[PDB]
Parts: structure tokens; C-alpha cells; sequence
């Protein structure tokens, strides 16, 4: 493995409204770090044990918490690192059919314990001309991800999942498909009768995020819609006006949305607002953990800003979330 | 933060290529004063700066001076391996050697390349913000170590003032010997040592090889193991300056703490954990066994036994993963054996150092590789023992002028051997009267 | 002397100029012999980083054109939603 | 704003080879004489010193002359010798002999005019013409007679310029020549009168920066020429590159000289380090600054601990803060308060410019005024007044026509030159 | 609401680069002149028009003048990132120098460019509606600043008449100096601009490098720093033309506040938060701890001190968030003051200004960003100290004539430099007896 990594990190700073950068050193012999600052070339702090840091989580464009500041890493620092991370940096698209949207949450799960990052995810409808000469059907999900031996990996989904999966490995076709699978355009969400639950960034890198979808199958809803959107400051607000004055931790839950992206699914059923709200749970853990142990928030929840998921409230508000997550984002 | 490292004569250049080899590598700078291209990270770190300083394209060189009068053991390192390390201005060689001769070194020959000397520290002094003390590194028992040390010292002394000067000292050993006219040399030596040294540190190779032989498994040592083992030293007492830790010592702390009277600065020194890696997997090694090692005589590097004699003050240096309640469980249990005395007016006989880094291993090296070492430098009334022996054989070689005319003729007046002979009975009479107890009667 | 030949060795082996000569004639054409060149070429030169010129003013390095941009002085833009509510409002 | 070089006798002729190297060099000319430089910044001074022929070639302004054509010859030979405009070639069909009346008087009238003649045409083709530079020896004899005939000529001609000159005198300890002392007082004479700015350099000086300071075991006279081109090339740095506090030649002039016939000038270029060492030691302003005032990189014999600094400039060229520049030369000045003149509160100028010489991060040249230069005057008058008594080789220069009053004159301006600068060194306020 | 800038030499040249850079940011104006509008609807705000007039096309061009006698710096503008910025007519440049001769730019040369230079700002003057002042930039320590400066004032102040001339000014520093020749630049330079200038703003290097090193953390500054810090002043003194305000001060009420007898026109200059970006977050910034900064002689941009003198009239131009209640209260507080002492003439010592807007900050630039800033002008006899140290040099130098004959030859008579020294002088008792307290009454 590695005797010491280093990358260079961003901390977005809101009392000064600049942007600071630092130099962040992890020792993996005794799991202990070091922060240093290239404007000044100054110590930022010595080596102190953080246990809440491991290995697997250091990657490029990943978000760590650091003693409450949410670092970004952003280039390496080193050519050590670098040269550990030679191959990790190609992208390559997974498809999942028609027959495979019922097995999708353990497609994803599969993928995280393969050590590999999903840098994007949307569900959609391709033009006739990519689905013929792909080879896929007309509705499917397109994953877009990178890591270390990639396609070595990727073969045992053949096996795992018979006949729901394609392998994209070419770069003109990787080209045509960012082209047209993302980017701006429309979307298959509908605009009645639906609710929205949003995977928040801290269970997004700890990646329960297939469990949750397959949990969400298992219980019988259905998924219209999911893609990944990344939220500025003021998006984050806009999204959460109506919890302003009425919860405690409004500006934690600002800053926990805009860290980094999070992904947005769309569930039809019958009373579709209700269903969810009960399925996700209370919104503090701490009443899981006693009387509703069976809920998401239960498992995947520490407090109230980071319980997990997000669900609708009010049921006069299901198509404006919609709207903002799959239009306003999406589009423009 | 900085120190300067003067080498003088062959024993004080040979223990120099050993402690330059193990600071490199404690740091990681490469033989040819560079660092791995791809280890650097930005931002460097100034643990160097205590020995080395940096170039402008970042090669590091190291802040020492190597003088001799005979040119082959400095052509020895100008082609040896470390060539590129040395700025070659540093390395200052003469013709002819000073030939047993303290007054060839002292007058005749030594006067010519003093002034190089002093323009070379003089150069280096000016490139230095925060300097706190010379390091020294000769022998006493050859003519130009001993003629030209003492020269230097006192140039040294008079154009630096207040600034410490510590010397690491091989003196000649109580029956192994090596040349004739070893006790005439070190006694003139000895004379302006005294006045001249902030604190002295006494050595003996016959000691150094008996712990060889019994603690390593060694029948036939030489002087390199004996130089390792004298760089280790060094590297011990300088990595208080060097890396972080709990209790901190300066310089200037060991000098205060050590020293209670202006001429009682000549102090003993020892080193623990001396074993080898088939007796490593046999014995754990925590505190208090390497505390009890360091006071029991067969640890100790200078051939004297403490037993006939009273501690004054000790200074214990820790190095590596240890946590001070067992320094204070250790010191406790140490002070309440019956054959270690300390002088009744010196009741806090102790003075502690914690540092967190651990010894380094060297890839030819005989010591194992452990957690923590402990090494302790000592003020004791023993060493009076030590001077007695070397004035006996003065006294012997003295009765007949068995040697003299060569002094002589090489320009010292015979009457300079009476006086440094008088200022070491001395010296011997103050050690004589700082062990003493008074006022028993109240 | 020893370092200026292992300089001088260091350099790849094999229309030309000769920037140095150690023989201090050389033997030319024919016996017709010829000297006079500089015995090093790193006189008023750094063997560092030589045929290497800092063709760069104070002014273009202070006065580039990212000191001119004024993308940095422009307050944050709105969220999506409330861009939306500006227009409709307005 | 455009100089004319002028290259004069043997010595001339080859600083101006090693010196027209280093430009065409700094400036990226191919020794064809095409352009292929990588910077705007170094066409666009470029017409400073060359003139462009058609279809991109350029030609350098410098006028070579010699009584026989071997230097030219060998001039030619060389590695750049094609750049040379071949009219610019003039030349004779019998040597000097080392005599000055001959250079003078016989030799000198008969090519003169033909030497005007093309200064003329090179200095009507400017569009602005700045001084003249003008490399000689005085103690050979081609050089000090036709060079100082010249130069009076070009002072009538042109009053209102500027001239510059670099100049090689006699060694205080092996001659080259044996009438070195008679060609040396002459030209002094002619020097005093008609020269702006002259700088001086002994051969002895280059030995020992060589020696001391490059430990070159077997130096030949390419790095005395190469040395004496660096510093040449670098005096006029400023007039063609941009900077942040430029300056000129007639600044220069204007700062450097008291009163007018105090214009006998030191001359000292810092970045001086051999090839082992230089690895050890990086470049910085108080290192530059120590190198420049230490006596072992002076280009002269004598010593400034013997005399006192009137005026100094340094011009920096590379990037660098002035707050260290001031600094630097108030902290000189202060520490070394004795060897400057007290009745001028600030003897050095500075001058900043961006682009550095090849290979070098930072360079300076300095000029010095200082009253040390007499000591050189007064061993050569010592070796004339030697010969003259005795009229040891005078009847060569009678029979060529020189009357013996002109000796006495020479004799008698420059013993007034050594006193004049012996009276303003023990000068006081009162 | 237009105000016209000439730019002189070098220095003006240089502070010329960062004064218009600063401008376009404040504005908004991109360096091809163009304002990147982000809706059409409403209309764009007349504040550029004091320093820019737009074409029928509606792109901008700056109402300034660079003068020199060398091209090469303006040469550097022409082919730099603001080419299409300026007017190629705006940037005039000589052939050749002035070589640190006053008499050279005053006599010979600048006779010569002078009559282009007065048809440029008879252009400039022609498309203007409002102009009420010239504003010049240029350093009095060199040849063609000092010369054609008071050659160009005298001609302006024929042609024009009434209309002011403010300047800025960079005079030799009490110590740090450039060039021999400064006190007879200076001394003549100061001649001309006593007779035809109605205010005169003091500079010197050496204040603005120890206030970039006290303050800021900056061991190697050099001129971009200090014209950028120029720069912020102009633009904060300008500011009261361009911006809503409280209290506004029109550049008539600068010269009717601060001069009291029409020879009295020379004045300090101070800023207050001179503050790194790290600093800022740590510490509040109210209105009273930078009102009780500029009265520090840390920060005065030049060197002098104000504890040895009177003052007489204070201009102080707050912008930015401030209330005309906390200006109050501070005023009132400085008042209180022991050390700060003001001539019985003058009870009423104040004049305040107060503007919405709050500084600008640039990209590369050192300072911090911060809400509110105060600027401050005021007038003192301290400034006679400076006067006598120049005409103390120029009596030393002018003992012996020293480098007369350069004068002489290119065209001034000798007897001005005694005009101008006795000039000069009678200034200085001018500052003596106005500073005189009125014991006598008759
Ligand atoms: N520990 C140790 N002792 C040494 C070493 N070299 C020499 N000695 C001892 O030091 C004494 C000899 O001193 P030298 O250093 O040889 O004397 P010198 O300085 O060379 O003086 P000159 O002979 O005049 O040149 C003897 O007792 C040797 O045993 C060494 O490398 N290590
Ligand atoms: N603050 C500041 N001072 C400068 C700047 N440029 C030059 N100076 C100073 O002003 C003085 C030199 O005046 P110059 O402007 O170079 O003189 P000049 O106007 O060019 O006159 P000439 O040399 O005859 O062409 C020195 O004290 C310099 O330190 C600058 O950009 N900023
Ligand atoms: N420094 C230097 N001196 C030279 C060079 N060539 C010749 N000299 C010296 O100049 C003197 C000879 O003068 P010379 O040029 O032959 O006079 P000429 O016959 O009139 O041209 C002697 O002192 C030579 O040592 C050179 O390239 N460099
Ligand atoms: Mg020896
Ligand atoms: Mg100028």
C-alpha cells in the first residue's frame, strides 16, 4: 500500500466568503494526519490520531470532515500519490436494461464493494440511434464511474446478473453517450402524484446509497426518476426555505447540502407523501434507535443533520421539489 | 537551533565520517546532499537546520569544518563516498604532520593555518541567525589534536565570548597504549582544556571495547564500531534540539543543571541499550531495566568505577515511546539503592529529557533495533582517579627528561611542563575538596 | 582539474563551434596547429542550468490579465428558484 | 539610439571578436547573421547595435583597423568573423614597430581619412546616434597612435556625443615591450584631453581574478577577453532593455564625474565562482553586493583601501526587490564610513534592469571612481622619467619627426593628472 | 465632475499604470474599454465620467496624459496589456533624457516637446463641461520630472489661470537615496512648484517600505506595492466626486480648508487599515480604532513626525459604512488627547467627508478586504524638518560647486541656484514664525 498520501484540499470559508487552500498528509502506519498551509508554509496542526479517517475514503474529489471544516480534495500534492493513482482516472459507462431496474440497488452496492466511484448517474430514455448501435433497450440507467482495475471488475456482473448489463469501454462511444445520455435536456419525471427522498453527501460517501434504492423496491414503490445534482449555497437554501424558523439546525443542514453532490430520487404510490415519510422514519435518530428500529434513519443516522435521507413534509410542496431537482437543476 | 561541528586530527575525523553518516541518514539526505525526487511534498520541514542549511536548488550541506596537518585521512574523505556532501573549502588540509609534538602543532605549524580556520567558522557564523554552541571532536593523545585543539579554543574563545563550547575527548586509555609520549601531551593538553571548555566529555577505548565484547558479541572490534557507537552518543544529545517532545532541554540547560562550580565541568557518559539482535528476541527492554542499566558500571564508556565516588548531578536523556511517570518511577527507584550516593548538599540530583523520536538503525550497524533508549551524562568525584594515573606516568617519564630535548628544540621552554603539572595537582586537590561534607556539628 | 573533466565527460558523445578546449593548442589541418580558445565555457555562466535566459519584465508578471478580471468582484448569483421568482415578478 | 564601435590593433581587434560572440549570442544571431531569437523582447532594441540587411540579416556597426592584415586575417577566421560588413576592413601594408610617432604621424595620416570616411557613413545612418565605444591598448602602437589621432578627430567632428573608452595598460611586472612607458604617456595625454570616460584594465588583475577567484589551472587570453566582453556587454544593458529604473550612459556620466578631468573610472563584475564551488552557493543581493567591493574581482592593480570612493554605480540586471538594493548600499556605506568623501552625502547610484545575461540569475557591473587610480599613473611616469634621462630609445621617434617638446608636455599633464587626484584625496571642508 | 491627470517620467509613468488599473476595477470598465453590462434594462450610472468619456460606440477612453523624454517605459505601455485602453496620442515620448539635469529638461529638451503636450490638454480641455482640476504625478528627484513639471505648471498656470493644480510628489528620502545629484533637482524643482501650485501632497519610499513591513508581512517589496498603495489613495480622495454621500467635499473645499496663508500648501498624507487578509477575521474594525490609527506616525506615507510641530487644518475622508455619530464621538476623543496639539490660531481643526462606497480590492493586491477605510490630509509645520535636511545637503554639496559645470553648460545661469536656496530658506522661516505662539500682544 502507501507509507504516506498527500493531496492539496479546498475549505470553502463562511465567514470570509474566499476560498483557502492547505496541504493534507495521512501516515498510514498509525492512522494519524497533519495539515500544513502553502500561502504561508506554516504548520496548521500536528500529527493527532483521527480514527474517523481511513484509506478507502481518499480519492480525487472526494469531501473528509476535519475537526468541523469539510475539506475538498482536489489535485495531489505529491508524485508519489500520484504514481499510485496512475491507472483510476478513465470513465467508463454500465447500463442496466429493462430487466434489470428491479435489481438495480444491488447492481450499485456491488460497484461500492469494488472499490470503485461513480463520478454520475441518471436515469433515461436514449435516442434509436444509440440504442441500436449500443445494443441496449429504449428506458435505462446510465452509471458513469472510474477506479483501479476496472474492467477486470466489471466482468462479474455477467455472471452475477444474467442479461441486464452492458460494458462500455471505448472512448468515442463513453463521448456519445455523456453527449446524450446527461447534460441539459428533459427528464421523465412526473409532475403529479409523486413524492422526492434525497441521499444527503455524508451517506453518499459512505455508500449506503444502494441499500436505501433497494430498500425503496423492496417495499413496493416505484422509481420515476433519479439523478445526481450537485448544490450551490444559495440552491441549498432555495431547497430548504420552508425549514427556516421551524428546525434548530437550519444553517447545519445549509452547509451539509452544499458540501458536496447528492442524489435525488422521485417515488410513485398510493398516497405517496405519507407512505415515504413513514417508510424514512422521525427525523432524529435517537427516537429511531427506541421506537421505529426498522426505519432508514435508524441504520444510516447519527443526528439530525446527518439522518441519512430527506423526505417531503407537506404535500403541497411534492411537485415544486420535483420541479427544482429535475427541471431548474437539470436543464439549465 | 544551530551548532557547528569543528573535526581536528584523525580520531576527531573518523568519529566525524560516522556521526555525518547517521544524521544523514536520521534525516534522509542522501550521500550527495540531496533528498528523494519524489518524496517532496511543497513545504519542507526544519528539523535539518540544526545541522545542515539549504541551497537555493535545495541540496543540503552540513555545517562542519575537518582540519588536519597530515593531508591522507582528508583525501580519504575528498574521494571517498561522501565527496559531493563536503563543501571543498571545509575541508582544510596541511603538508606534514605535528609528529607527537604538541609544541609542533602549537608554535610551528599550527600558527600557519589557524587563520583559515577561524575565516571558514568566521563564514559560517555570518550565515547563521540563532547559533548556540560549538561542538568539538579530537583526541589528546597526538601532537596536532592536542597543540592545535588547544589553539583553536583559545582563538575560539576570545573572538566568540559567551558561546558554549562542548568536546568530546578520547583520552589515553589507564594500560593499553599506542605511542610513548602520550602522558606529556595529554597533561599539556589537559592545561588549557581546563580553562578553556564548558563542559568536557571523557572517553576511553578500552572501556567502549569491554562493552563490545560482553554486551555485543564481538571478539575482534575496531575502531569503526567504537565511532558508530560515539555518533549514536552525540545523535542522543542533539535530538533534544532536533524533534518534538514533552520535556525540552537547551544547551544551555545542560550546562546550568550540570555544572556548580566553574572548574568541575569534566563529565562521564553512558548508553543503554547496547545488544544485539539475537539477544533482542530474549528480553523485553522497558524503562526500568534500561534505567537500571545505565547505572551499573559495566554501561559505562570511560574506564573508571563510580562506586569510589559521590554523584554531584546526573542528566538522564530519553529518547523514543517512553511516558514520564516511569522516568519518575525509574528516578525514584534508582535513588533508593544504597550503592548510588549523591553529595549531601545536592538533594534534586536529577534533571530529565523526553523525546519522541526513536534511534535510528544503520544498514552496517551491530545494535538492534528498539522502541526507546535512554543515555545519561554524570558529574562524579571518580574521575579524580582518572588523572592521578596519567600524572604517575608523567611523574616516571619526568624524573629522567626521557623525552624533552625534542620539546625543547621544537621552541617550548621546560618550564611549561611544571605548570601544567601544578594546575592538574590542582585540579586533583578541587576534586578532593567538592566531595568533602561540612558543618556536621549544628 | 578532476571536476572539470568529469564535467566534460558527463555531456552526450557524438555546422559546430568549440565553446572550450582543454589541450591548450589543437591539432587542426594538416601540421598546421591552432589555439587560443577558452579553456572553460562556464566563465560568467552557472553549470546548473546553463543556455537557460529569463526573458520575462516586472510588468507583464504585475499587470498580467488575471489581475483584470472582474469575475472575482461579482456578488454570488441566485438559486434557480428564486431567478425564477425575480422574472415572474418582475 | 545607436552606438559605433571601434576596434583598434591587436587587442582591439580581438575583444571585439569575443565581444561581438557575446552580443550576437545574447541577442540569438546565428553566425550567418540571421535572426532566430524566441522573444520579442530581444528584437525589439536590436537596431542598438546592428543594422539590418535585406531579407532578415544583420550587420554589426564596428570599424576594424590594422597596419597588417594578419589579425584581420585571423579575425576573419573565426567563428563569427562572417558577420563582419567586409568594407569595414581597413587596413595597411607595414606594421607600427611599436612606435608611436609612426602610428602618429606616418602611417595614421595616410589611412586616416579613409577611416573618417567610413565612420561618417556608419554614423549619418543613424536616426539618433549616441557616444562612441572604443576598445585599444595604449603600450602597442597602431593602437595608442591611430586611436588617439582618431579620436581627436571624431571629437572635432562630433563635440556633442559621448566617449567612451576601455583600455589596456602596461603590467607593473613583465613588459610585453620594452618602450612601453613613452606609447603609454602619449596616449594619456591625448586621453585627458580629448575623452569623456575611460576605463582602464591590467592584464595582472585578470591573472588574478582567474587564479583566486575561477581557479582555472591553464587560462588563456580568450577568458581575459571573454571576462573584459561580459563587462563591456553589460555597462550598456540598460540602454536596451526595459527596467525599472533605467539609466544611460550620459546618467552614468553625469553622476560619476565631480569635475571634468576626474573621468578615469574602476571597473568590477560580481558573479564570479569556479565550477566546483558554484554548486554550493546561491545567488543573492548581500553576496553580490560582498563579491563586488572585495579588491580580487577589481580589474586593476591598485588597491581602494589606499585611496577613497568619490562615486560608484552598480546596475543590477535581473529580477529583484529595491527595498534590498537600498539597504545593501546604505549599510555599505555606513560600515565603511572612512573610505567615502564627506562633502557628497550619497557616492552610489543603482540602476535595475529585467533581463540578465545568459545563464546568470542575477549579474551587476560596477564602475568606481576612486583616487587609488593615481598609484598606476605614477610607476609609469617613474619607468619614463627612467629612460628619458638618458635618452634611451628617443632618436626612433625624432626621426620619425616628433619634436622633443611633445615628450615634456605628455610628462607635464600627467604629472598634474596624478597631482590633481592627490590634492581632492587629502581634501577637507575647513 | 471631470478631473484631468498628468502623468510625468518615471515614477508618474509607473503610479500612472496602477492608478488606471485601479479605476477600470472600480468601475468596471474591461481593459479594451468596454463595460460588460449584465441587463439592459435601467441605465448605466454617470460615476466613470469624472475619469472617462465614452464614443458613440461606447467604448471608454481615460482623460490622461504620460509624459516622458525616454520612450522606453511608455514604449512598455504601448506594447503591454493596456494597449487599446489609451489613446496612442495620450502617450507622449521623448528621444532622449534629462539625464538628471534640471537644466537640461527645463532649457534645452523640454522646450522641444513642450508645445505637443499643451496641444494634447487643449484637446482634453475642449471635450470636458465641468473640469475643475488638474491633477499631477511625478517624482522631483529626477532631470525631466523636475524640469518639465515646473516648465508645464508655468505654462498651464498662464493658459489657464484660476483653474487648481493638486500634486502628488516623490521627494528624496531622509536617508535612502538613488542618485547624487537629488538635492539641486530638488531644490530647483521646489523653486517653481512654491509659485504655482495650490496644493502639494509629500511622499517617500522609505515610509511606504516600513509601513508594507510593519503592517504587512511582505521581507522584499518592491515599486508595484507602493504605487498600488498610491493608488488607493488617489482613488479614496476622489472618491467624494463620484459616489452618493452624507458629506461630500468638492476639491475647492480641499484647498479653501486646508491652506490657510496661500505659501502654506504642503501637506501629510496617512491610511489607516493597512491590514493583512488573515488579520481582518480576527479583529473588529470600527470607526474609532482607524480614527485613532491615522493619527500614528506608523501610518504616514511619509517620513516625518508630526510630535515635533503644530498642526494646522485636518481633512479626514471616511467611505464606506460609516455614521456621521461615530465620527463625532471620535473626533471629540482625538480632541481629548494630550499628544495631539493644535496652533490658537486654528480652534476649528476639522473638515470630514463621508461616501457610501467601500474600497475596492484587486486581485493581486496585499491589503485585506474591509468595509470601511478613513483617509486623512493635514497640514503641519512638521514638514520644515525635510527642507532643512535637503538644503543642509545642498549646502554641503554646494561648498564646493560640486558638479556645477554640467548645469552651466546645458543653459542655466549660476545665479539660480542662489535665487532658488534663499527661496527655499525664507520658506523655512516662513514655517518658523507662523508656528509661533502669539506671547506679544500690543
Ligand atoms: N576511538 C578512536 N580512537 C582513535 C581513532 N584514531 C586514533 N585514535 C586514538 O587516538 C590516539 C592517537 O591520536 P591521533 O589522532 O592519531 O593523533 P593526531 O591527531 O593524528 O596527531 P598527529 O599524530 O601529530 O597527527 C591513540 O590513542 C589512538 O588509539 C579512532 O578513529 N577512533
Ligand atoms: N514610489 C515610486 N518611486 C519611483 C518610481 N519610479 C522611480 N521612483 C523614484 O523616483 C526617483 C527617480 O526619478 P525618475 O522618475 O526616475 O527621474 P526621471 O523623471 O525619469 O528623470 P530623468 O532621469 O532625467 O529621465 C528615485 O527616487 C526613484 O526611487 C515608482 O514607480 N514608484
Ligand atoms: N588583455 C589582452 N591583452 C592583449 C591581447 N592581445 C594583446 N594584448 C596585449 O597588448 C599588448 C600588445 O599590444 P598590441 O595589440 O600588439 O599593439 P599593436 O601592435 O599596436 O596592435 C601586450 O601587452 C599584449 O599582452 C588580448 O587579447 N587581451
Ligand atoms: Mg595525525
Ligand atoms: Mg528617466
Amino acid at each position: 500500500a502507501l507509507e504516506r498520501y498527500a493531496f492539496k484540499v479546498d475549505y470553502c470559508d463562511p465567514q470570509a466568503n474566499l476560498v483557502r487552500q492547505y496541504l493534507l498528509l495521512y501516515f498510514a502506519e498509525d492512522s494519524t494526519i497533519e495539515m500544513h498551509d502553502l500561502k504561508t508554509k506554516r504548520v496548521f496542526l500536528k500529527r493527532c490520531a483521527y480514527p474517523s479517517l481511513t484509506p478507502r475514503e481518499l480519492f480525487i474529489g472526494a469531501t473528509v470532515g476535519v475537526f468541523s471544516r469539510s475539506l475538498k480534495l482536489v489535485d495531489y500534492g505529491d508524485e508519489v500519490t500520484r504514481r499510485h493513482f496512475s491507472g483510476s482516472e478513465a470513465e467508463f459507462v454500465v447500463f442496466i436494461q429493462e430487466g434489470g431496474l428491479c435489481h438495480m440497488g444491488s447492481i450499485i452496492d456491488r460497484m461500492h464493494t469494488w472499490e470503485l466511484r461513480i463520478t454520475n448517474i441518471r436515469l433515461v430514455d436514449l435516442p434509436d440511434s444509440l440504442c441500436r448501435d449500443l445494443g441496449v433497450s429504449r428506458r435505462c440507467v446510465a452509471i458513469l464511474f472510474k477506479g483501479s482495475n476496472a474492467i477486470e471488475k466489471v466482468g462479474g456482473l455477467s455472471t452475477e446478473f444474467p442479461n441486464m448489463t452492458v460494458v462500455v469501454a471505448e472512448p468515442s462511444d463513453v463521448n456519445s453517450v455523456r453527449g446524450a445520455a446527461f447534460g441539459p435536456g428533459g427528464t421523465t419525471a412526473v409532475m403529479k402524484n409523486c413524492s422526492v427522498c434525497v441521499i444527503k453527501p455524508h451517506a453518499i460517501m459512505s455508500g449506503y446509497q444502494g441499500a436505501i434504492i433497494q430498500r425503496l423496491i423492496d417495499e413496493g414503490f416505484h422509481i420515476t426518476a433519479l439523478g445526481m445534482y450537485s448544490l450551490t449555497v444559495a440552491d441549498a437554501e432555495d431547497f430548504l426555505e420552508v425549514y427556516n424558523g421551524v428546525v434548530p439546525e437550519y444553517q447545519r443542514l445549509v452547509e451539509q447540502m452544499s458540501s458536496g453532490p447528492c442524489w435525488a430520487v422521485q417515488v410513485c404510490a398510493e398516497n405517496s407523501v405519507s407512505a415515504l415519510r413513514a417508510i424514512c422514519g422521525p427525523h432524529d435518530p435517537d427516537v429511531c434507535h427506541v421506537l421505529f428500529p426498522h426505519t432508514i434513519r435508524s441504520k444510516y443516522g447519527v443526528d439530525r443533520t446527518r439522518n441519512g435521507v430527506h423526505c417531503t413534509d407537506l404535500e403541497e410542496d411534492a411537485p415544486l421539489e420535483s420541479e427544482f431537482f429535475f427541471s431548474l437543476l437539470q436543464n439549465a | 537551533r544551530e551548532a557547528i561541528c569543528i573535526h581536528i586530527g584523525q580520531a576527531g575525523c573518523q568519529v566525524g565520517n560516522a556521526c555525518w553518516e547517521l544524521f544523514c541518514l536520521e534525516h534522509g539526505i542522501q550521500p550527495d546532499g540531496a533528498m528523494p525526487s519524489d518524496k517532496t511534498i511543497g513545504v519542507e520541514d526544519d528539523a535539518f537546520n540544526t545541522f545542515f542549511s539549504e541551497t537555493g536548488a535545495g541540496k543540503h550541506v552540513p555545517r562542519a569544518v575537518f582540519l588536519d596537518l597530515e593531508p591522507t585521512v582528508v583525501d580519504e574523505v575528498r574521494t571517498g563516498t561522501y565527496r559531493q556532501l563536503f563543501h571543498p573549502e571545509q575541508l582544510i588540509s596541511g603538508k606534514e604532520d605535528a609528529a607527537n609534538n604538541y609544541a609542533r602543532g602549537h608554535y610551528t605549524i599550527g600558527k600557519e593555518i589557524v587563520d583559515l580556520c577561524l575565516d571558514r567558522i568566521r563564514k559560517l557564523a555570518d550565515n547563521c541567525t540563532g547559533l548556540q554552541g560549538f561542538l568539538v571532536y579530537h583526541a589528546v593523545g597526538g601532537g596536532t589534536g592536542s597543540g592545535l585543539g588547544a589553539l583553536l579554543l583559545e582563538r575560539l574563545s576570545v573572538d566568540y565570548g559567551k558561546k558554549s563550547k562542548l568536546g568530546y575527548t578520547v583520552y589515553p586509555s589507564p594500560q593499553v597504549s599506542t605511542a610513548v609520549v602520550e602522558p606529556y601531551n595529554s597533561v599539556l593538553s589537559t592545561h588549557s582544556l581546563l580553562e578553556h571548555t564548558d563542559v568536557a566529555a571523557m572517553l576511553d577505548n578500552e572501556a567502549i571495547y569491554d562493552l563490545t565484547r560482553r554486551n555485543l558479541d564481538i571478539e575482534r572490534p575496531t575502531y569503526t564500531n567504537l565511532n558508530r557507537l560515539i555518533g549514536q552518543v552525540v545523535s542522543s544529545l542533539t535530538a533534544s534540539l532536533r524533534f518534538d517532545g514533552a520535556l525540552n532541554v537547551d544547551l544551555t540547560e545542560f550546562q546550568t543543571n550540570l555544572v556548580p562550580y566553574p572548574r568541575i565541568h569534566f563529565v562521564l557518559t553512558s548508553y543503554a541499550p547496547v545488544i544485539s539482535a539475537e539477544k533482542a528476541y530474549h528480553e523485553q527492554l522497558s524503562v526500568s531495566e534500561i534505567s537500571n542499566a545505565v547505572f551499573e558500571p559495566a554501561s559505562m564508556m570511560t574506564k573508571c568505577d563510580p562506586r569510589h565516588g559521590k554523584y554531584m548531578a546526573c542528566c538522564l536523556m530519553y529518547r523514543g515511546d517512553v511516558v514520564p511517570k516511569d522516568v519518575n518511577a525509574a528516578v525514584a527507584t534508582i535513588k533508593t539503592k544504597r550503592t548510588i550516593q549523591f553529595v549531601d548538599w545536592s538533594p534534586t540530583g536529577f534533571k530529565c529529557g523526553i523525546n519522541y523520536q526513536p534511534p535510528t538503525v544503520v544498514p552496517g550497524g551491530d545494535l538492534a533495533k528498539v522502541q526507546r533508549a535512554v543515555c545519561m551524562i554524570a558529574n562524579s568525584t571518580a574521575i579524580a582517579e582518572v588523572f592521578a594515573r596519567i600524572d604517575h606516568k608523567f611523574d616516571l617519564m619526568y624524573s629522567k627528561r626521557a623525552f624533552v630535548h625534542w620539546y625543547v628544540g621544537e621552541g617550548m621552554e621546560e618550564g611549561e611542563f611544571s605548570e601544567a603539572r601544578e594546575d592538574l595537582a590542582a585540579l586533583e586537590k578541587d576534586y578532593e575538596e567538592v566531595g568533602a561534607e561540612s558543618a556536621d556539628m549544628d | 582539474e578532476k571536476v572539470l573533466e568529469d564535467d566534460l565527460l558527463a555531456q552526450q558523445p557524438v555546422t559546430t563551434v568549440l565553446r572550450a578546449s582543454l589541450d591548450a593548442i589543437r591539432p587542426g589541418k594538416n601540421d598546421r596547429f591552432t589555439g587560443g580558445y577558452s579553456s572553460t565555457p562556464y566563465v560568467t555562466s552557472d553549470a546548473r542550468n546553463p543556455h537557460s535566459r529569463f526573458l520575462q519584465t516586472t510588468n507583464r508578471e504585475d499587470y498580467c490579465e488575471k489581475n483584470a478580471d472582474l469575475r472575482t468582484l461579482r456578488r454570488p448569483d441566485l438559486g434557480a428558484r428564486s431567478r425564477v421568482l425575480l422574472q415572474v415578478a418582475l | 539610439r545607436e552606438i559605433v564601435c571601434v576596434q583598434a590593433g591587436q587587442c582591439g581587434n580581438q575583444i571585439g571578436s569575443k565581444f561581438w560572440e557575446v552580443i550576437s549570442d545574447e541577442h540569438g544571431v546565428d553566425p550567418t547573421g540571421t535572426y532566430q531569437g524566441d522573444s520579442d523582447l530581444q528584437l525589439e532594441r536590436i537596431n542598438v547595435y546592428f543594422d539590418e540587411a535585406t531579407g532578415g540579416r544583420y550587420v554589426p556597426r564596428s570599424v576594424l583597423i590594422d597596419l597588417e592584415p594578419g589579425t584581420m586575417d585571423s579575425v576573419r577566421a573565426g567563428p563569427y568573423g562572417q558577420i563582419f560588413r567586409p568594407d569595414n576592413f581597413i587596413f595597411g601594408q607595414s606594421g607600427a614597430g611599436n612606435n608611436w610617432a609612426k602610428g602618429h604621424y606616418t602611417e595614421g595620416a595616410e589611412l586616416i581619412d579613409s577611416v573618417l570616411d567610413v565612420c561618417c557613413k556608419e554614423a549619418e545612418s543613424c536616426d539618433c546616434l549616441q557616444g562612441f565605444q572604443i576598445c585599444h591598448s595604449l603600450g602597442g602602437g597602431t593602437g595608442s597612435g591611430m586611436g588617439t589621432l582618431l579620436i581627436s578627430k571624431l571629437r572635432e567632428q562630433y563635440p556633442d556625443r559621448i566617449m567612451m573608452t576601455f583600455s589596456i595598460i602596461p603590467s607593473p611586472k613583465v613588459s610585453d615591450t620594452v618602450v612601453e612607458p613613452y606609447n603609454t604617456t602619449l596616449s594619456v595625454h591625448q586621453l585627458v584631453e580629448n575623452s569623456d570616460e575611460s576605463m582602464c584594465i591590467d592584464n595582472e588583475a585578470l591573472y588574478d581574478i582567474c587564479f583566486r577567484t575561477l581557479k582555472l589551472t591553464t587560462p588563456t587570453f580568450g577568458d581575459l577577453n571573454h571576462l573584459v566582453s561580459a563587462v563591456v556587454s553589460g555597462v550598456t544593458c540598460c540602454l536596451r532593455f526595459p527596467g525599472q529604473l533605467n539609466s544611460d550612459l550620459r546618467k552614468l556620466a553625469v553622476n560619476l564625474v565631480p569635475f571634468p578631468r576626474l573621468h578615469f573610472f574602476m571597473m568590477g563584475f560580481a558573479p564570479l565562482t569556479s565550477r566546483g564551488s558554484q554548486q554550493y552557493r546561491g545567488l543573492s543581493v548581500p553576496e553580490l553586493t560582498q563579491q563586488m567591493f572585495d579588491a580580487k574581482n577589481m580589474m586593476q592593480a591598485a588597491d581602494p583601501r589606499h585611496g577613497r570612493y568619490l562615486t560608484a554605480s552598480a546596475l543590477f540586471r535581473g529580477r529583484m526587490s529595491t527595498k534590498e538594493v537600498d539597504e545593501q548600499m546604505l549599510n555599505v556605506q555606513n560600515k565603511n564610513s572612512s573610505y567615502f568623501i564627506e562633502w557628497i552625502p550619497n557616492n552610489i547610484k543603482s540602476s535595475v534592469c529585467d533581463i540578465p545575461p545568459k545563464g546568470l540569475k542575477m549579474a551587476v557591473t560596477f564602475i568606481g571612481n576612486n583616487t587609488c587610480i593615481q598609484e598606476m599613473f605614477r610607476r609609469v611616469g617613474e619607468q619614463f622619467t627612467l629612460m628619458f634621462r638618458r635618452k634611451a630609445f628617443l632618436h626612433w621617434y625624432t626621426g620619425e619627426g616628433m619634436d622633443e617638446m611633445e615628450f615634456t608636455e605628455a610628462e607635464s599633464n600627467m604629472n598634474d593628472l596624478v597631482s590633481e587626484y592627490q590634492q581632492y584625496q587629502d581634501a577637507t571642508i575647513e
